[PDB]
């Protein structure tokens, strides 16, 4: 739905991260450099960045509004 | 309430459509607002989503 | 089938772009459709591809 804030393995704040890596992606930067330049040496970080679906905009459509 | 026709965008098409943490106010309690100055009470990163 | 016809033909619903020809963007999006991921009109869709 959205992205955590917290990982679920370490636990680094990393929903603060989203706008920043969709921004990267927006840009020439690919997943690999894009996770790289964040900041995210481990591999937790990079997959929970990676594997992360948003689904917000998804549901907002949907919403009330 | 100024945006372009189109406006696909929700950053232009909507305003504050996203909250981040940076829009939490610390209420002081008591004498909390003396004894911790102005900027000391707030979100460590400012820019969670 | 002749070359002046197929050109006929094409200079009506395709533009040159480098030597190639591509689809206008009209034929594509007609008057009546819209963007099946933002729902915009089609008309700022054909001024965003033109
Ligand atoms: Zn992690």
């Amino acid at each position: 739905m959205i992205i955590p804030v917290r990982c679920f393995t370490c636990g680094k704040i990393v929903g603060n991260k989203w706008e920043a890596y969709l921004g990267l992606l927006q840009a020439e930067y690919t997943e690999g450099d894009a996770l790289d330049a964040l900041g995210l040496k481990r591999y937790c970080c990079r997959r929970m960045l990676l594997a992360h679906v948003d689904l917000i905009e998804k549901l907002l459509n949907y919403a009330p509004l | 309430p100024h945006a372009a026709k189109d406006s696909s965008d929700p950053n232009e098409l909507y305003v504050n459509h996203k909250v981040y943490t940076r829009h939490m106010t610390w209420i002081p309690l008591g004498n909390q607002a003396d004894l911790f100055p102005e900027g000391t009470i707030r979100p460590v990163h400012d820019d969670i989503l | 089938i002749d070359s002046v016809a197929v050109l006929r033909g094409i200079q009506k619903v395709a533009m040159l772009v480098q030597g190639n020809w591509v689809v206008k963007s009209d034929i594509l999006y007609p008057k009546d459709s819209s963007s099946p991921h933002s729902g915009v009109p089609a008309e700022v869709l054909c001024r965003g591809r033109d």
